[PDB]
Parts: C-alpha cells; sequence; structure tokens
C-alpha cells in the first residue's frame, strides 16, 4: 500500500529529508550544497 | 509586575554588578512593558529562587538607565547580559554576537542551563563559555 | 509484499503440516534441517517453531489485542502495535539491505575515504571496535 | 461502558469475584498531576484487562448489531464452529443481508449484500422513518477522497 | 565414596541465542437462561 | 428481658447503680440483631407483595416503615406525603416505577396484619434502643464523661462494664483496655476497635488508631476513677488530640554547580563507593561496537 | 504602609487560584478580604477562557500542521490534559447526576441477548483460577514478561517504575507466592489506588496512558492473560 | 589460589575462608573479580624486583578480570594457558 | 507542686531515687511507663515505683498509689518527669517507672535501702 500510495511516497522522502535536515543543521546552521548521503546511509557499525 | 528588582541609574547597575563575588549577575536591560521583555522577565521571575545559590537576576530599564546603550550596544527590545566579578561573560549561542542573549526564551530550563554554563565557565576563568544548545535555528518542526 | 507473503505462509505452514505428520511417522522430532528452506516464511514464522519460550507462547492468547491496548498503558508509542516478535516472528530482514547499501555506498573502503580512518592508521578494519559512550570521563553515565 | 452493566455481563463469562473485580477496578481515582477524579462511568482502558472488557462488549454490540440469528449463522453451531469468514452452507451465507462482519476493536465492518427488492424495502423503510424530499442524502456523505 | 572437597565454579554461562537447544521443534456447566 | 431492664430505665430517668447501665447496653446491642431477624422475616414475607424493595431499600429500618407504609396496596408510592418522611424522593421515584410493575401478587389479611405487627414491634424495638441510647449515654456522661467524650458513650459502658467499673477500669494498662471485649474475625480487637471513631478512616489505618485511642481513653479513665474534670475538658482535650493525629495521618533551589574538590585517597571505602553503582562491569564487549562486524540482525536495534 | 509587605503574596495569591483552577480542586482563602478575592477570581476567569482558547487554537495548529517547537507541544499537552480532564470529570458528574445513561429496560434486553447468545454458544462459564490450577505459573510468567516488555532503558526508570521491576523480579522468584496474592486481591480487593493518567500527544488526538499501580498492574497482568486464555479456550471471542 | 612461579617454585597459595563466600549473597560476579583483586593485592604487596610480568591463569575465565584489576601494572603479561597444571594435587597432600 | 502528689521526696532522696532508676536501667530491672508501672505492678515483681509529680494532669498516675496499697509496694513522687526520664536513659518526660524485681541481682541492697527511705515519706 505504500508503493500504491504517491502521497505517501512524496510524504516518505519529504520526512526522510526533514530528518536529513535535523542531522545537517546539528552538523552546521549553514544549510549544506550537496551534503554526501554516506554520513547517512552508512551503517552504525562502520561509522554512520 | 516584576518583582526582579530594578537599577534605576548606572551607580546601581555598575554596583550591583560589583556586589556580587560567587554568583552570576543577571542583568536584563529592557523595558518592562515589552512584550520580549515580559516574557523574558517572566522566564527570570520562574528561575529567579531556583538559581540563586549561584545567580542573581536584575532588571534594567533602557529609558531610565540609558549609559549602557551605546557601550553594551542595547539596541535590541530585551538583551539578558550576564557578569561574574565585574567580569562579561559572553555566550557563544549561535546567534552571531556573543555578548548578550538578545531575544526571550520561552524554555526556562535553557535559561537555568545557561546561567549554570556561565557560572561554571566564570569561576573556570572564562570570558567566553558555549551554550549547551545552538540558538541559530528556532527548532521548529 | 503482503500478498507474497500470505501466499508463501499458506503454503509454507502446508508444507510444515506434511513434514509434521511425516515425522509423526517417523516418531522423530522436526529439526532444523528439515524447515530450513521454510526459515523466514510463514505469517507465524516457522522461526516461532524453534523458540526455547514456545511452549509458553502457547498459553499467550489475546496477545495482539493486548499489543494495541498497550498504547493506553505504555507512552512509548509503539510502530509494530500489530505484531510481536515473539509470536509472528521477525516479518522483515534488512540484512542484505545492510549489505546492499554498503555496496552501494561504495563499499567498506570505499565507505572509509569519507573518514578520518586513514588518520588512525589503522592497517585494517577488520579488527577494530567502537567504545560506545565511553569518552573522556570513561562516560560517567551514572552521575548526579 | 456502563459499569453495573459491565458488571453484570462480566458475571455471565466469568467468575463473580473476577467480574467484581474488573468492575470494582474501573471505578477508581485517575489522577494528574494535582488534579484527580472518580472514574465512575466508562472503562479506564489501560488496564490490562481493559483489552477483555473491550472485545467481550464489543461481542455484545455485535449480537445488538447482527442479532442473536445472524451471530449465530456466522459463529457456526459451537459443535463445529466457523472461521472468520466462512458459514455453513451457501444458503446460511446469502440467508440474510449481512454477509460478512469484522469487527476490530471498536470498529465494525459489516459487509451486506442485497437484492433489489432487499434494497429498495430498506430504502423505503428508512425513508418512511427519514423523508428525504430535497435528496438531502449525498450532501453529508463521507466518501474516500 | 566421601569425595570430601570439590571444586565449585561460579560462571556467567549458558548465553545463546533463544531459540531451541537441539534444533528441534518440540511439541508436548453452561449458562442457560430458564 | 425488655420489661426488667427497661422499667428500671423508666424508674430512673423519672428520678431525673452501674449494672442496670452495662445490661442496657448489651440489651441494645442485642436488640440490633434481633431487629436484623424481624427484618429478615419482613423481608422474606413481604417478598411475594414487593420483591423489589429489599435491593431498592437496603437499610433495614427504612424497609420497615415503607412496608408498614404501603402493605397490599402500592396506591400509596402516588402523591404520598406519609412516604415523603421516609425514603428520598428518589428512593419514591423508583419503588414508584418498580410498584408499576412488581410481578407480585396481593398479602392475605392474616399475612398483612402478621407484617403489620412484625413492623410495628420493630419499631417497637427501634425507640427502645434510641431510648436505651439516650439514657445510657446521659448517665455515662455522668459516670465516666471524658471515657464517653473520646469513645463514645455507649462504647464507654462496654468497656466500663466488662472491665468491672471505673475503678477496674484504671488500674489496667492502655495496652488491656485494647483488648477489652476481645474472644474468624479480626484478632486482638476489642469494644474500641469497633467503634465508629476507629472505623472513621481506612481499614490499614485501624489497628494502630486503636492503640491511639485504647491509650489516651485509659488516660481519660484514670481521670475519671478520681472526679476530677466533671465538666469533661481532659475529655476533649484529649479527643482534639485523637482526632488531630488522625488528620495527621490522613490525607529548595538548586545547588550552586561547584565540581568535586576531588577524590584524592583510594581504595577501602572508595571501592565500595563505587561498587554499589558504578561497579566491575564487563569492560570488554559490553562496551564496543565492534567496527567490521554485524553481530545482529541489521536494523533490529 | 501595608503594600510594602503584602504586594509578593498577592501575587502568590494569584498564582494560588491558578493552579487551584488548572486542577479543579477548591480555592477558598479564609484570610483573603472578598473584594481582592473577586478581582483574584476575575483574573482567573480571564485567564481560564484566554488559557482554554489558546489550547484549542494552539492545538487546531498542532493537529493542522503548523510549525511548532519542543516547549509549545509540552505546554499544549498540558493544557490539553488539564482541559480533557475537566471535560472527563463534568463528564463523570453527569454521568452521576443523569443517572445510567442505559434504561433498565435496555439493559435487561442487552443482558438477555448477552445471555441468549452464551446460551445458543453452550458457554461455560469462566471460573475463579483454582489452587493449584495447571497454567497459572505460565499464565504468570506470560504476565510478568508482558509488563517487562514495557521497559526498555533509556536506562533512567523512576521510582515506581524500578519498583516495578523489583514486584516483577519478585514474583518471577516465588511465583506463588504471587499468584495467591493475585487470587486474594482477585477474591478481596475491591478499593484500589489512582490510576495515573498522561496523554500520549499524537498531534492528530491524544490517546490516554494509564500507569496503574505496579501490584495491581501484576494482579491485572495476570488476570489478563488468565481471561484471555480461558475464553479463546471456551472461544468466547466469535472468529469477526 | 596457587600461584606458582616455574623459575623460583615459591608458591603464594592464598587461603579463601568459608566465610567469604558462605553469607555473602552474590553470584560470580563477585567471585571472578575477587580472584582477580586478591592477586592484584598479592602483587601490590610485594616489592616491585619481586612482582612478575607475565602471569599465566590456568582457567580462562580469569584473565579478563585480571585485565581489569592489574591496569595499575601495564608492565605485565596476562596470557591464558593451554596446558592445564592438576594444583588440585595439592589439595589432595595432607600437609596443604 | 501538686498536694496530691504524695509522698513526695526531698532533693537528697530524689537523687538517690535517679541514681537507683539510671541503674535499674542499666540492669533492665526498670520498666518504663505508667502502663507497665501498672503492669508490674499487677503481676507484683515492681520493687518501687516512683512517679512524678509534675506530671498534667496527675491523676493519669494517681491510681498507681492505690495500686501500691493493693500490692504493698513502695512508691514516691519525684518532682519532675523530665528529670525522671532523663533518669531512665530516655530523652521524653516519662512520669512513672517500676524498678522491678530480679533473680538476686546486684541493686537489691539500694532497692532495700530505698525502699525503707520511701516507706518513711508517706507519714
Amino acid at each position: 500500500a505504500v508503493v500504491n500510495t504517491q502521497e505517501l511516497l512524496d510524504l516518505l522522502v519529504k520526512c526522510e529529508n526533514k530528518i536529513q535536515t535535523r542531522i545537517k543543521i546539528g552538523l552546521n546552521s549553514k544549510m549544506p550544497s550537496r551534503f554526501p548521503p554516506v554520513v547517512f546511509y552508512t551503517p552504525k557499525e562502520l561509522g554512520g | 509586575s516584576y518583582m526582579l528588582p530594578h537599577l534605576h541609574n548606572g551607580w546601581q547597575v555598575d554596583q550591583a554588578i560589583l556586589s556580587e563575588e560567587d554568583r552570576v549577575v543577571v542583568i536584563r536591560f529592557g523595558h518592562d512593558w515589552d512584550p520580549t521583555c515580559m516574557k523574558m522577565d517572566e522566564v527570570l521571575y520562574s528561575i529567579a529562587e531556583k538559581v540563586k545559590n549561584f545567580a542573581v537576576i536584575y532588571l534594567v530599564d533602557i529609558t531610565e538607565v540609558p549609559d549602557f546603550n551605546k557601550m553594551y550596544e542595547l539596541y535590541d527590545p530585551c538583551t539578558v547580559m550576564f557578569f561574574f566579578r565585574n567580569k562579561h561573560i559572553m555566550i557563544d549561542l549561535g546567534t552571531g554576537n556573543n555578548n548578550k542573549i538578545n531575544w526571550a526564551m520561552e524554555d526556562k530550563q535553557e535559561m537555568v542551563d545557561i546561567i549554570e554554563t556561565v557560572y561554571r565557565g566564570a569561576r573556570k576563568g572564562r570570558g567566553l563559555v558555549v551554550s549547551p544548545k545552538d540558538y541559530s535555528t528556532k527548532y521548529r518542526y | 509484499p503482503w500478498e507474497s507473503e500470505f501466499i508463501d505462509s499458506q503454503r509454507v505452514w502446508a508444507e510444515y503440516a506434511l513434514k509434521r505428520q511425516e515425522a509423526i511417522a517417523q516418531n522423530r522430532r522436526l529439526t532444523l534441517e528439515d524447515l530450513e528452506d521454510s526459515w523466514d516464511r510463514g505469517i507465524p514464522r516457522i522461526n516461532t517453531l524453534f523458540q526455547k519460550d514456545r511452549h509458553t507462547l502457547a498459553y499467550d492468547k489475546g496477545w495482539r489485542v493486548r499489543t494495541d491496548f498497550k498504547q493506553y498503558q505504555v507512552l512509548k508509542q509503539n510502530p509494530f502495535w500489530w505484531t510481536h516478535q515473539r509470536h509472528d516472528g521477525k516479518l522483515w530482514n534488512l540484512n542484505n539491505y545492510r549489505t546492499d547499501m554498503i555496496q552501494a555506498l561504495g563499499g567498506v573502503e570505499g565507505i572509509l575515504e569519507h573518514t578520518l580512518f586513514k588518520g588512525t592508521y589503522f592497517p585494517t578494519w577488520e579488527g577494530l571496535f567502537w567504545e560506545k559512550a565511553s569518552g573522556f570521563e570513561e562516560s560517567m553515565k551514572w552521575k548526579k | 461502558i456502563d459499569l453495573t452493566l459491565l458488571n453484570r455481563l462480566l458475571r455471565l463469562i466469568v467468575d463473580h469475584n473476577i467480574a467484581d473485580y474488573m468492575t470494582a477496578k474501573n471505578n477508581v481515582v485517575i489522577n494528574y498531576k494535582d488534579m484527580n477524579h472518580t472514574n465512575s462511568y466508562g472503562i479506564i482502558r489501560g488496564l490490562q484487562f481493559a483489552s477483555f472488557i473491550v472485545q467481550y462488549y464489543g461481542l455484545v454490540m455485535d449480537l445488538l448489531v447482527l442479532g442473536l440469528h445472524r451471530a449465530s449463522e456466522m459463529a457456526g453451531p459451537p459443535q463445529m464452529p466457523n472461521d472468520f469468514l466462512s458459514f455453513q452452507d451457501i444458503a446460511t451465507e446469502a440467508a440474510h443481508p449481512i454477509r460478512l462482519f469484522c469487527r476490530y476493536i471498536d470498529r465494525i465492518h459489516i459487509f451486506f449484500r442485497f437484492t433489489a427488492d432487499e434494497a429498495r424495502d430498506l430504502i423505503q423503510r428508512y425513508l418512511t422513518e427519514h423523508p428525504d424530499p430535497n435528496n438531502e442524502n449525498i450532501v453529508g456523505y463521507n466518501n474516500k477522497k | 565414596d566421601e569425595t570430601y572437597g570439590v571444586n565449585v565454579q561460579f560462571e556467567s554461562d549458558e548465553e545463546e541465542g533463544d531459540e531451541d537447544v537441539y534444533g528441534e521443534v518440540r511439541e508436548e456447566c453452561t449458562l442457560s437462561a430458564n | 428481658m425488655f420489661a426488667e431492664i427497661m422499667m428500671k430505665i423508666e424508674e430512673y430517668i423519672s428520678k431525673q447503680e452501674y449494672r442496670v447501665i452495662v445490661d442496657a447496653n448489651n440489651l441494645t446491642v442485642e436488640i440490633e440483631n434481633e431487629l436484623n431477624i424481624i427484618h429478615k422475616f419482613i423481608r422474606d414475607k413481604y417478598s411475594k407483595r414487593f420483591p423489589e424493595l429489599e435491593s431498592l431499600v437496603p437499610n433495614a429500618l427504612d424497609y420497615i416503615r415503607t412496608v408498614k407504609e404501603l402493605g397490599n396496596s402500592l396506591d400509596k408510592c402516588k402523591n404520598n406525603e406519609n412516604l415523603q418522611q421516609i425514603l428520598t424522593n428518589a428512593t419514591i421515584m423508583v419503588v414508584s416505577v418498580t410498584a408499576s410493575t412488581t410481578q407480585g401478587q396481593q398479602l392475605s389479611e392474616e399475612e398483612l396484619e402478621r407484617l403489620e405487627e412484625a413492623c410495628d414491634m420493630a419499631l417497637e424495638l427501634n425507640a427502645s434502643k434510641h431510648r436505651i441510647y439516650e439514657y445510657v449515654e446521659s448517665r455515662m456522661s455522668f459516670i465516666a464523661p471524658n471515657l464517653s467524650i473520646i469513645i463514645g458513650a455507649s462504647t464507654a459502658a462496654k468497656i466500663m462494664g466488662v472491665a468491672g467499673g471505673l475503678t477496674n477500669l484504671s488500674k489496667m494498662p492502655a495496652c488491656n483496655i485494647m483488648l477489652l471485649g476481645a474472644q474468624s474475625v479480626l484478632p486482638h480487637t476489642g469494644y474500641i476497635y469497633h467503634s465508629d471513631i476507629v472505623q472513621s478512616l481506612p481499614p490499614d489505618l485501624r489497628r494502630k488508631a486503636a492503640r491511639l485511642v485504647a491509650a489516651k481513653c485509659t488516660l481519660a479513665a484514670r481521670v475519671d476513677s478520681f472526679h476530677e474534670s466533671t465538666e469533661g475538658k481532659v475529655g476533649y482535650e484529649l479527643k482534639d488530640e485523637i482526632e488531630r493525629k488522625f488528620d495527621k495521618w490522613q490525607e529548595k533551589p538548586l545547588p550552586a554547580p561547584l565540581d568535586g574538590q576531588r577524590k584524592k585517597r583510594g581504595g577501602r571505602r572508595y571501592r565500595k563507593m563505587k561498587e554499589r553503582l558504578g561497579l566491575t562491569e564487563i569492560r570488554k564487549q559490553a562496551n564496543r561496537m565492534s567496527f567490521g562486524e554485524i553481530e545482529e540482525d541489521a536494523y533490529q536495534e | 504602609g501595608i503594600k510594602q509587605n503584602k504586594a509578593r503574596t498577592i501575587l502568590q495569591h494569584l498564582s494560588e487560584a491558578w493552579r487551584c483552577w488548572k486542577a479543579n480542586i477548591p480555592w477558598k482563602v479564609p484570610g483573603l478580604p472578598t473584594p481582592i478575592e473577586n478581582m483574584i477570581l476575575r483574573y482567573v476567569k480571564a485567564k481560564a477562557d484566554w488559557w482554554t482558547n489558546t489550547a484549542h487554537y494552539n492545538r487546531e495548529r498542532i493537529r493542522r500542521g503548523a510549525t511548532v517547537d519542543k516547549t509549545v507541544c509540552k505546554k499544549n499537552l498540558g493544557r490539553l490534559t488539564r482541559l480533557y480532564l475537566k471535560a472527563e470529570q463534568e463528564r463523570q458528574h453527569n454521568y452521576l447526576k443523569d443517572g445510567p445513561y442505559i434504561t433498565a429496560e435496555e439493559a435487561v434486553a442487552v443482558y438477555t441477548t448477552t445471555v441468549h447468545w452464551l446460551e445458543s454458544r453452550r458457554f461455560s462459564p469462566i471460573p475463579f483460577p483454582p489452587l493449584s490450577y495447571k497454567h497459572d505459573t505460565k499464565l504468570l510468567i506470560l504476565a510478568l514478561e508482558r509488563l517487562k516488555e514495557a521497559y526498555s532503558v533509556k536506562s533512567r526508570l523512576n521510582q515506581s517504575q524500578r519498583e516495578e521491576l523489583g514486584l516483577i523480579e519478585q514474583a518471577y522468584d516465588n511465583p506463588h507466592e504471587a499468584l495467591s496474592r493475585i487470587k486474594r486481591h482477585l477474591l478481596t480487593q475491591r478499593a484500589f489506588k489512582e490510576v495515573g493518567i498522561e496523554f500520549m500527544d499524537l498531534y492528530s488526538h491524544l490517546v490516554p496512558v494509564y500507569d496503574v499501580e505496579p501490584l495491581e498492574k501484576i494482579t491485572d497482568a495476570y488476570l489478563d492473560q488468565y481471561l484471555w486464555y480461558e475464553a479463546d479456550k471456551r472461544r468466547l471471542f466469535p472468529p469477526w | 589460589i596457587f600461584i606458582f612461579n616455574p623459575r623460583t617454585g615459591q608458591l603464594f597459595l592464598k587461603i579463601i575462608h568459608t566465610s567469604v563466600w558462605a553469607g555473602q549473597k552474590r553470584l560470580g560476579q563477585l567471585a571472578k573479580w575477587k580472584t582477580a583483586e586478591e592477586v592484584a593485592a598479592l602483587i601490590r604487596s610485594l616489592p616491585v624486583e619481586e612482582q612478575p610480568k607475565q602471569i599465566i591463569v590456568t582457567r580462562k575465565g580469569m584473565l579478563d578480570p585480571l585485565e581489569v584489576h592489574l591496569l595499575d601494572f601495564p608492565n605485565i603479561v596476562i596470557k591464558g594457558s593451554e596446558l592445564q597444571l592438576p594444583f588440585q594435587a595439592c589439595l589432595k597432600v595432607e600437609k596443604f | 507542686v501538686n498536694p496530691k502528689a504524695y509522698p513526695l521526696a526531698d532533693a537528697h532522696l530524689t537523687k538517690k531515687l535517679l541514681d537507683l532508676v539510671q541503674q535499674s536501667c542499666n540492669y533492665k530491672q526498670l520498666r518504663k511507663g505508667a502502663n507497665e508501672a501498672t503492669k508490674t505492678l499487677n503481676r507484683g515483681i515492681s520493687e518501687f515505683i516512683v512517679m512524678a509529680a509534675d506530671a498534667e494532669p496527675l491523676e493519669i498516675i494517681l491510681h498507681l498509689p492505690l495500686l501500691c496499697e493493693d500490692k504493698n509496694v513502695p512508691y514516691v513522687f519525684v518532682r519532675s518527669k523530665q528529670a525522671l526520664g532523663r533518669a531512665c536513659g530516655v530523652s521524653r518526660p516519662v512520669i512513672a517507672c517500676s524498678v522491678t524485681i530480679k533473680e538476686g541481682s546486684q541493686l537489691k541492697q539500694q532497692i532495700q535501702s530505698i525502699q525503707q527511705s520511701i516507706e518513711r515519706l508517706l507519714v
């Protein structure tokens, strides 16, 4: 039902970017350009 | 109302800063009828007897005491400056300037932690402490 | 997908029923070697057959209504309000998500070029470990 | 949930001391920080057995919703009971408008099937009790937007 | 035999994965209105 | 027994030793369960006329007055001023509602007159009980004023009688007047455990309260074994003390954030100071994350 | 001559009357003079109407999806908890005033429908758990395991939660004193302790969350596991 | 505790009383760290010329508490043993 | 003082009395309290009773003279309950103490001398 709901897929990337934006403004208050996904998506054992 | 005490000239302010040897002189520079200063004085009143073991809170009207307007750059509605043993304690809040607070925080625990940080870094001797929060973003979600 | 989950649960608990009656015919117990192809499969997972507490969980009736009503007792919001790990098993598996994620971000060493790992001069990353909240104050987790 | 009625309904299915406990457990003081009130009407919903009280009171209201005849057709005979959406016979299935019924915790889902006669007799009984000269039934009609 | 004198060793053993040890499927009046 | 006792009571109230007092008190606390006998008889005999007044009026004297009020005729739940002296308007409303639908047959004339004389002797027992109560409270406030003020004059007369008078009640300790009137219902309880002032509190607040009422009334008993405080000021003061303790049982800034001077001495006490809470932990593979490997299933956390 | 001592005290009287309004408790200061009392009452009514309105307005703001911070939601949730409990106390007192809302013939209709169902099902009623009940240790282990599952450790539980953990591990130690205590509670305990309430703030709606005293939680959890086991055993709940 | 020097034959055998663990109310969470702290207190008792720099544990569940209790002595080496030596035979001789 | 407190020990006798009551507290021969003095008078194990003249009201121990005449036990009133309470090894005021008989205890000569001395006071 997620793959069928396009409103939920839009909301899912909106909330994912919201979580990533809170991580990024916890890093630096200036919102970056081209922030690497590697710091978010790396597993916790490998540091991410 | 504002049961916090008031400095009505430059002598009352400078001797109120020089009065304390082991407590942070927290001074609000603003007008009691301002809404920003009214909320900031509500926050300072709700913690005035919490932090009484390591701080003192004074209110200062800008119209009544205008001599600190140029030196302390009191050009915002409320400013909250922190002093300890005559030294002006600056705080890297993240707002861009470190000298004053210059807005009204609504969390009284954040004001308790800012005063507690100023106390810990000032008895250690720093003129600049780092706030235990970053106030550059308003953290609204 | 849920449709795939239900047809594989139907056909896999059918296979368990035939394997169970042929293992009662052979007087033995169903081991891990049969039911290894059925493993992360079934809506009660086949995993749940091999639990120590399983007999105890045969007396936990009404547990799904209980997990729904945990929202009026526990302030922590449960995202798995609908299931329990004990009774249904783990109805997902993201181990290959983690492997394909490591491979997509560039491999382990393609990840570690974004890090201070080569500044640590560890000759390889294999024998290493973190210290989760050890710090400089020895964590001091417990203090006033 | 009337706790007198809930007490009497529970005394049917459980021990009378168990039912007296479950009802007296719902007639307690509910307390926030400074404020507290005696909960005498409803159930407290975060008792551990409130899951049982809700499903049993919901069963009672399913007997109100289905009737004893259709609830007995849906549950089957007590000797060989039916599973969820199954009847003994397809004639037992088609013997009522209510084909399917699923009560969740508090949500009911009732699937009906009508003929033209059954539907227009039900519509005529409704429009006898709640007449609609304006075709004013389309307005408050919830849809799935 | 008496065998008087026997060591004990208190250990924090028995850590496992909470599945079965040997990997087996171990299986073992009415109301009336008048 | 009622004639032998209460004609002496009538002779003593018309004059306005203590064996008549204790016998009157024992009589009236037997009157209450004799009234329970009469009430259960009336409940069994009237329920063919009205099988619902037991659940609606469970109070025994109100039930007796409302089935002496009604009888066969449940017409007298309508506009009844006489029933308004007995029950609340809520109770009158609900007995009128269930007298509209009674499912009860009428009585006989012999059955109605039998129930009538049963209710009449029940009111005779109730008025006799209250007459005994008024006499025993008057004569016990004259005989032992302070004890009557503390406990209540009926229980004061009971514990004065089973102890054997005031001058035997004084020279008893406080630990025996608690168990005075004792005998599987509650153990180590006396007449002053089943007092109204000791039951005026939660059930776990009870036993200790007995020791509070047993001691102070003992003082009161000693205080009125000699004939001082005839007005009862010692009883008033001690009773204020009793319910003051009953109400007593019933229902700072932040420190300046200095750091420690520090722990500069070690071992001894300090290893126990950490063995309480910050003790010898695993210190290996419990504080670690194991950089390369994934040891669990991947995102279980 | 009097306002140089009295003024701080009347501010504490203002804040105390407001705290007593927020708590649904009586505020009558006997030594306070009734014009000052009437002005504090007036202040409390004005702040009450503003407070109710700003709680409902901030709730429509939060529920609509407008961007708020942590202290606005925390403050809002406290305001709505006190307002929802004022409404709930008014609901309970309306039940005590307006009688049982279900009529006597309505109640016996519901009841006879239930007895005709349970006679139709040949339902044998769930008995009291016997003394050497075969599964009472199984249901007790499931009950205490379920109560333990309610604790994920941030590592900091309060006095009552770690006291609950102590009572659970004590019932793990001697399960039969626990089962005897539970059956004693199920037989005789009819007066209980205050159930704490708070509200899980989902932003669409407030979910009530109840903290029961842990001895009562253990008795309730065993009763829950027992009744659900026996009702599944007796097929009380039909498959719908 | 049998603390046997191979080279000097000086066996430091510590007597552990019955009253140390008859009424201790503890698990092996006292036991491992207790035998480790007492052999560390032996190490702290002796002078630095007589302290060892290599300690061999027979039973493998003791080198991990010995790592913790000997952080005052990082100069010493705590290895396990693949060869176990029967020092219960010392218990079996009547003198010891 | 209270005129019903009779006999009343003078200063030398009450010094000997409080030292004997202190020694009996040490020798575990002492029962503090008016109810415990009433008990050990009823059991007949009391050597002698001391009481406190500054007990208000006095009559909460004035049953104890009558018990000391029905048990043949010497009784005497100390000046104040605070000194008697401290002489029993408690900081609270104690208004009535019972020095009791024990199995051949070493205070029996002091207790006999104080008995002979405080039966001279009631005269």
